[PDB]
């Protein structure tokens, strides 16, 4: 909470054209973008670094060690976006992070809380945009029932 | 237009200390001479306004371009977004109008004092700025002493401005008779002697006047809160 929350319809094939368009029309400070693998995750990372993004990847089949030094290498603004899985973003605090992009949808309203955490900061506004296919539908309704919120449209401006 | 608008986000959004050097060069491959003016608009309103942990990365950026006619409409820009806020309605709620003004005012210290360049009267009066809101009251000075000593953050790092500058020293004390108020808020007090930490200075050691006692000159001023 204190993060503004959208989605907007995709398909998967769609995804990175909508990336794409969000990272042409939004105000990134720093960014984390969330995949639900690690497989996923780095595909999609060299990807958009290929194509000109600023991008670190965290996953689950890194050490520790690396994890760490990756982070605070991001929290130094060293890249502008990190994109990672769920499992290592406990307790994760930078505070320029002003967009969290769900790219792919999580399934539990415990780990979308925990995402979009990410981009709430104290005295800053954040803002956190979900990417949602035909599939992600039912996790949606659970998700906003249970936190008693209603995700809404991305604005018409986008 | 759009298509070129789009760009620049991205461009802006993925830029890095790494990947400056190419970032510029795309930049310059699609940014147009007659396209400038909105980009030194875009940066300062919707990047540098409120991005001040990226001021150093958008201050290299400029220097990597290398362009002084951006330089320019970008400082021009500044100058009037800064305006644009200090001629507003105040409010001690309205924090976020007030990081604005903080976060144009380090931007603008870090693109003219601090590469040795001047802020000059014709621009920004900064003396007769805290003057000014001195008369107007305290909610003027909520506003303009935190924008104030954000700017003068920068001297302390410029060979030329650093005290004892003498442009410097005569804000410095005008903050130091502003420190005397009595009714002068003990927040705007800790900002003051903040900033005479920020410059290696002892608040002890600066040289209050009695310009906030000379009401003639006090009614006369040229006015920039309107």
């Amino acid at each position: 909470k204190g993060v503004t929350q959208y989605y907007a319809y995709v398909t998967e094939r769609q995804k990175v054209h909508c990336l794409n368009t969000l990272f042409s029309r939004l105000q990134i400070n720093q960014s984390i973008i969330f995949c639900n693998s690690s497989q996923r995750v780095e595909l999609l990372a060299k990807k958009i670094s290929q194509l000109g993004y600023s991008c670190f990847y965290i996953h689950a089949k890194m050490r520790q060690e690396h994890r760490n030094r990756v982070f605070h290498d991001f929290r130094n603004g060293l890249c502008r976006n990190l994109v990672c899985t769920d499992l290592f973003t406990r307790g994760i605090d930078i505070q320029a992070v002003n967009v969290v992009i769900n790219f792919d949808f999580p399934k539990l309203a415990e780990t979308y809380l925990h995402r979009i955490g990410r981009s709430g900061r104290f005295g800053h506004l954040g803002l956190a945009i979900n990417l949602i296919t035909y599939d992600d539908r039912f996790n949606l309704k659970s998700i906003e029932e249970q936190l008693g919120t209603e995700i809404k449209p991305i604005p018409s401006n986008i | 237009e759009e298509n070129i608008q789009e760009k620049i986000a991205f461009i802006f959004n993925n830029l890095s200390q790494s990947n400056m050097t190419q970032k510029v060069e795309e930049l310059k491959e699609t940014v147009k001479e007659e396209f400038m003016p909105w980009v030194s608009q875009y940066l300062v309103m919707k990047r540098v306004s409120i991005e001040p942990n990226f001021h150093s990365l958008y201050s290299n950026f400029l220097d990597t371009l290398k362009n002084p006619e951006f330089n320019k409409m970008v400082l021009n820009e500044t100058y009037r977004n800064i305006k644009v806020l200090l001629t507003s309605d105040k409010a001690a709620a309205n924090f976020s109008d007030r990081s604005l003004l903080k976060n144009l005012g380090h931007w603008l210290g870090m693109i003219t004092l601090a590469k040795n360049k001047p802020i000059l009267h014709t621009d920004l009066d900064v003396k007769s700025l805290l003057l000014e809101a001195y008369v107007k009251g305290q909610q003027e000075l909520l506003y303009v002493v935190p924008f104030v000593a954000k700017v003068l953050e920068s001297s302390i790092r410029s060979v030329v401005f650093r005290p004892p500058n003498p442009w410097t020293m005569a804000i410095m004390n005008v903050l130091a008779e502003l420190h005397q108020e009595h009714d002068l808020k003990l927040n705007l007090k800790f900002e003051i002697e903040v900033l005479c930490k920020n410059l290696a200075l002892d608040i002890n050691e600066l040289k209050p006047g009695n310009l906030l006692k000379d009401k003639d000159r006090l009614k006369n001023l040229d006015e920039q809160l309107s």
